[PDB]
């Protein structure tokens, strides 16, 4: 998959944890997050390409997935608790990382 | 499991 | 696990491994705390609680946790050669890692 | 594998890239680079050994190998879509992390 | 997954196959599609709610499901072999079982 | 197992599904149905054994257990969900199909 | 593998079983058979290969296969018991379903 | 599972074994009752339900289900050897031991 | 592990399960203690080195363990139906057998 | 393996043990020793094949075999320690439990 | 699964 | 599953 | 399979790899025959029934078919490498190794 | 295993086939066989210690084996076929070759 | 890998095993020595090029690393009992058969 393809798979997640009513659904759809992130975080975005790799905004880049895999980890931990309200709040905050590495990068 | 799986796989 | 159970999952095996008289006990006790760690990395702890998640303070937390897994595997390539004393040796310097975080944190 | 093992690996397989023709022989040179840069990030180089784990020095030299894995990470993505000319360029640029480190630390 | 979910899966990997450059991509797609397929078939979608499980509807439904299953393994055999253009061609003749389902129970 | 032993297997599991207060026996019960499905869509009925493999008899048969297999994973589906009441409804209606191949090949 | 070399499995199998005096010979022979009839499923024979999937013909087509299939099965069923002559017989059944379909579509 | 349907799977698969005509329908059914034994061993049964965990009667409780499990082993490597007449004198003779638990605890 | 070590995991997870608020931590610390009490069962305490392995004392030792494990997978099997309460009352009382041993051969 | 069969397994790597000089030697002939016990546990020696399973001589025989399993469980955790001098005398302690048996059903 | 088992195992 | 992987395994 | 199973497999995939046009299908044929080469190694041929063993026909026999084992694995590191043509060649000099065993013992 | 130890297991497993009943136990026989043949393979033992690898009696030694794994092969074909007594007359031409080659170099 | 590179592989690994200082270190080097040689088994160098496959030649070549192949077993089998010295007392002797080769065909 591709950055792009990453994306989608990160925000329509997003979308099936917000409407989920069960663990299993939640705990699936974050699992599919880490993959998403996991595989993003080696990307170089189109804004990025003329940088370094040992660029500050590169490091800053790469930090976010890692901020994000942590964030997805807390909220997967919840979700295997069966703690379901506990995990889609710990979803919902996922969403001020998202935007500060838009808000930067993309 | 996810930053495990990174380097191992 | 939560992240007291992770702390008391670290502190047994890191006395195993200096009661340890050979290689094999060395190395369970290393992998064990390898997931100890991957587990607790992502944890907030009680004094970070209301402590943004890009803080210096939960950055350094969680690099922490990176620090004493590179340290693990140093350790563990050595106990998988069979290097008792040198093993331990190496988990010894493990515990600046531990005291490091607490001193800061706990 | 010690340091120096894991640094022929490297250096062999960035050869064996360059003058690959097929995507298969790209895709196991790169994997085996993986394995080597991940074996190397908790190594102690010489000119570190009296060194602080948490110092200014021995936190660069991991940064390395976090850097080059995930470049080669990206060089593997494009070996598995089968683009042989496109993956030996991502090989090629590998090149400025290893010279990075070892105008520091070798 | 959901109905709506699968068929988010299902549309997502047809548009990924349609841009793909390679096979590796288009097989991942064909699978993630199968995959869909096969959680979907047995699902019952709004329209055909108040329908008995015997219905010609609900059996009309179910069929078009494992005509689109079979469909995704002639792609996927062509996948196999690298042809790329041959196995996009093959998923651009899905649409027309994804429209006929679509036409009368959507 | 033979189509005898099968049909002990879907009528014992039907009742555990019925008694159960959990998901996880739900689940299981549901999981050896299927198997036991799986393994009667095969078999050839007494009364059906002079009949054509092509006859519409036989048709009518394997396509009982496609029937029964699909409302079986919808089943299922809800269980996995922990959705056990519905789980244990959609079981419940599982009857119909039971009863309407036992009226004509039983 | 294509058409053709899935019939040439086919039709090699058969042979194979008819001359065999032990139940592995059998099973095995069986289990090739399965495979390349589950391959052949998804196959569009030149006589349709202008034709609709939708159609009265491919439908038939692709049925002739899940039909052999279940007979494939059936006899499987018997040469994991042991039962060699049992398991020659039922293969020597299959033969009608072969028939049919090149009747219409070889 | 609990008890009751633990001796159900008891009941049923040694009923498969008396019928049985071949080592893999006898192997199959032995396998169950030894997963069914493994689970029923550790249960409380009603009429020993207000009884100490160390009685006499929890004690022989136990004590009959290991033997069951031994005796079904004895089968096995009987079955495992395709001796199918041998297998099943074995199984009968389990019965005593089905006899004597239920004399006393039933 | 050691017999020393194998009772710090018995201890350690007995008040994991105490303190839990969810089935998975239950299920898991439970895991662990069935893990822990196997390895313990062969071992030989400190004040029956003296005894003969065939001597009363050494019998109702390797029994106290076995009698360990199977209220252990009682309570596991209560967990596994996402009974929290029963399973923590279950795994209360394994202290009763905790608490004999140790007051014969602790 | 028959009930001599396992002896001479026994008998064999007992003398392998005796005369080895590396762990690995040991812990692999006492595997292969836990392996024939677990299988002589279930088997009905000549001179107890007319006696009841229930009797003091069939549960004596089979209690000969827990016994002598729970030691070379005690001495395979010593070799898997690479403590060699340690599991050679582990495994020289066995002969007191294999001759007890062989004095009463021998 | 039991669909897609049916054919590939 | 204790009882049975002590042996099996 | 005996020896005219294993003949057959060979002359059929030897026209499989002729007709292929892509590396898997190559792959695949090429992989089937060194299948079936491995178990044709050990037979003994109708026209070398009374010939020894250690005869110099049974020899020379053995030595065709590592002769065929060697040149199948060279054609296999072609095909891996998606040297489509090569492998075809590689294939069609097997000939010679066919014929030259042909002439003195088929 | 020494050279010693491998020729201990080829005499017992002889023994088994002889004495054996069915084709499970003289499989079972002929893979240990197969196992210690192929470790024999490459030992240099006590009457050839001072001769070279590229020796003609280290040549002929090893051919010794190479000639004694391909009869196993054999016979094992033979065991997997059911065909017991024919796998048991191919077990005892295996004595000419054990025997030939101990009386040049046991 | 082509020949160039297994043999840079089996050079690079006879100095690691020259410098090693424990069991793991010099198995681990054998083993890739193992898979090297046995890829380059079937290669065909350049200097016989125009050779055919049964060609004195190539007979020698691939005899040459047949004695490759079971040396290094040899040694792989004293690492396993972690005799270091003779494990590379061993390694250092296969130079000969290096030294051998590359004499006529390198
Ligand atoms: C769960 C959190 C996130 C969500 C829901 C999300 C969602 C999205 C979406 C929907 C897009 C548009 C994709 C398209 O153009 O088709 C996008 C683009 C992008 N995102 Fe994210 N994202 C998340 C996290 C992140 C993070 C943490 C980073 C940086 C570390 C990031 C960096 C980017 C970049 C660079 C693009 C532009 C890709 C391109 O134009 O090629 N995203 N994101
Ligand atoms: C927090 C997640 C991780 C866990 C739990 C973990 C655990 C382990 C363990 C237990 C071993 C010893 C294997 C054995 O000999 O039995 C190991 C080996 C190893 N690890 Fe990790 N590790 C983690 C992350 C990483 C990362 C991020 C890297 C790369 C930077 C890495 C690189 C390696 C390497 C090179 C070895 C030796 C070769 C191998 O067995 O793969 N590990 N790891
Ligand atoms: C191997 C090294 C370590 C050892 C042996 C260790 C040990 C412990 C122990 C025994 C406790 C008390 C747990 C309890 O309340 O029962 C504890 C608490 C704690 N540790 Fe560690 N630790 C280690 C590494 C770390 C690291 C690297 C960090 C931070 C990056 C850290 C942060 C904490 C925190 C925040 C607590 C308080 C837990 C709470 O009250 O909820 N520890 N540690
Ligand atoms: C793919 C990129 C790299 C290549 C091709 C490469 C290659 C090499 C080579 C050929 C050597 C000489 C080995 C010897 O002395 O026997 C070496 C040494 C060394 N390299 Fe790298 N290297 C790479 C990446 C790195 C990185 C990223 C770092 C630091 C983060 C690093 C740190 C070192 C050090 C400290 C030495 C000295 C080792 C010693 O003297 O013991 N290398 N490297
Ligand atoms: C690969 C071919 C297919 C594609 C690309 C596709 C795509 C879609 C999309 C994008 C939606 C809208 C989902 C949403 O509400 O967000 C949808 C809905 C739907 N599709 Fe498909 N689909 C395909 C195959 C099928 C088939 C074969 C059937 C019937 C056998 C079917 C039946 C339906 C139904 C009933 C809905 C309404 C879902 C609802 O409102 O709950 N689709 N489809
Ligand atoms: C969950 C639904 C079902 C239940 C609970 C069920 C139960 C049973 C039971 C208890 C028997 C008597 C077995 C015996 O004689 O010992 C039986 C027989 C039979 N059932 Fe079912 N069944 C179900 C579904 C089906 C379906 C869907 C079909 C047809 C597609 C079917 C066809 C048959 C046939 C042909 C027999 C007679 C077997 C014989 O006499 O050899 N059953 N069933
Ligand atoms: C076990 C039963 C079957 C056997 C033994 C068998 C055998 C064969 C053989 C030997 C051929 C000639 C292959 C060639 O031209 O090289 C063939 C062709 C063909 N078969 Fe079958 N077959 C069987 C089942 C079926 C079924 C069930 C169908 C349809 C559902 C079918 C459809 C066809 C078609 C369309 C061809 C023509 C292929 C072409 O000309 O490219 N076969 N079959
Ligand atoms: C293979 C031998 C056995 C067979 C065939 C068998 C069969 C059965 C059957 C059919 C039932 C009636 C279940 C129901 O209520 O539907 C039952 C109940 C029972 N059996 Fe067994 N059983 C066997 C072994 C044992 C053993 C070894 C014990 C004790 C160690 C035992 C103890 C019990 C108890 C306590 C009940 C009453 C269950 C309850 O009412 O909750 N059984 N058995
Ligand atoms: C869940 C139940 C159990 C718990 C919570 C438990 C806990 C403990 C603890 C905390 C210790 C002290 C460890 C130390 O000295 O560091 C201990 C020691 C000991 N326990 Fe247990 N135990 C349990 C079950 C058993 C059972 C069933 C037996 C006997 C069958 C047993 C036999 C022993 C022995 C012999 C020691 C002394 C070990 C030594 O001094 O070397 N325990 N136990
Ligand atoms: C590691 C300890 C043991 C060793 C080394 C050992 C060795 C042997 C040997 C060499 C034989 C002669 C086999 C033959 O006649 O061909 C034998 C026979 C026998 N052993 Fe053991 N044994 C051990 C443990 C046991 C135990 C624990 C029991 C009882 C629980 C037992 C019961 C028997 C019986 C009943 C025979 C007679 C078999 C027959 O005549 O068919 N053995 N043993
Ligand atoms: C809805 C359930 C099914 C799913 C999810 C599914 C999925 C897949 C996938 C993803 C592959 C590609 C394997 C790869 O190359 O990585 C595949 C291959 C294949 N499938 Fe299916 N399939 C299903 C049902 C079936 C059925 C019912 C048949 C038989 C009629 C079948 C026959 C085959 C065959 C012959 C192949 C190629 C050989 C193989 O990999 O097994 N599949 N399937
Ligand atoms: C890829 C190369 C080869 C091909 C294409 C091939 C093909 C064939 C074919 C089609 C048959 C007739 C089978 C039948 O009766 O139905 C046959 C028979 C035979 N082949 Fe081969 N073969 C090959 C290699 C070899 C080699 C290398 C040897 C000797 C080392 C060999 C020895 C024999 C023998 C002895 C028979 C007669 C079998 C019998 O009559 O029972 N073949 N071969
Ligand atoms: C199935 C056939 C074979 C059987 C049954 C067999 C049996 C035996 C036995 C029982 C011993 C005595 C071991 C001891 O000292 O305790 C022995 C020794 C020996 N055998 Fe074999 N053997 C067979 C095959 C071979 C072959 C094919 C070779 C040569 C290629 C061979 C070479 C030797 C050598 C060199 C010794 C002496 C070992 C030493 O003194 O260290 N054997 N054999
Ligand atoms: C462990 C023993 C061996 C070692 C250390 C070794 C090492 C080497 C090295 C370093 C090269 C130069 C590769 C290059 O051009 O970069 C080479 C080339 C070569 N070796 Fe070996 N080798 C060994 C065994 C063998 C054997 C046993 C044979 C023959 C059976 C052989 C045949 C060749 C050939 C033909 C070349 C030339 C490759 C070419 O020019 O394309 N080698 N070897
Ligand atoms: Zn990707
Ligand atoms: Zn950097
Ligand atoms: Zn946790
Ligand atoms: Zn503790
Ligand atoms: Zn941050
Ligand atoms: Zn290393
Ligand atoms: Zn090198
Ligand atoms: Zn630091
Ligand atoms: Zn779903
Ligand atoms: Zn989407
Ligand atoms: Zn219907
Ligand atoms: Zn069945
Ligand atoms: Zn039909
Ligand atoms: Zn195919
Ligand atoms: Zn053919
Ligand atoms: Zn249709
Ligand atoms: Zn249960
Ligand atoms: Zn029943
Ligand atoms: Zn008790
Ligand atoms: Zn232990
Ligand atoms: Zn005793
Ligand atoms: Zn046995
Ligand atoms: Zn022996
Ligand atoms: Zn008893
Ligand atoms: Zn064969
Ligand atoms: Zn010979
Ligand atoms: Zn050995
Ligand atoms: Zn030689
Ligand atoms: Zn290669
Ligand atoms: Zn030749």
């Amino acid at each position: 998959a591709d950055l792009e393809d990453n994306m989608e798979t990160l925000n329509d997640n997003l979308k099936v944890i917000e409407k989920a009513d069960n663990a299993a659904q939640v705990k699936d759809a974050l699992t599919k997050m880490a993959a998403a992130a996991a595989d993003a975080w080696s990307a170089t975005p189109p804004k990025l390409e003329d940088k370094s790799p040992d660029s500050p905004e590169m490091h800053d880049f790469r930090h976010g997935f890692w901020c994000l895999i942590g964030q997805i980890h807390a909220a997967l931990h919840l979700a295997n608790e069966g703690k379901v309200k506990e995990a889609q709040a710990a979803a919902e905050q996922l969403k001020t990382t998202c935007n500060a590495c838009h808000q930067k990068y993309r | 499991k996810t930053t495990c799986n990174a380097c191992h796989q």
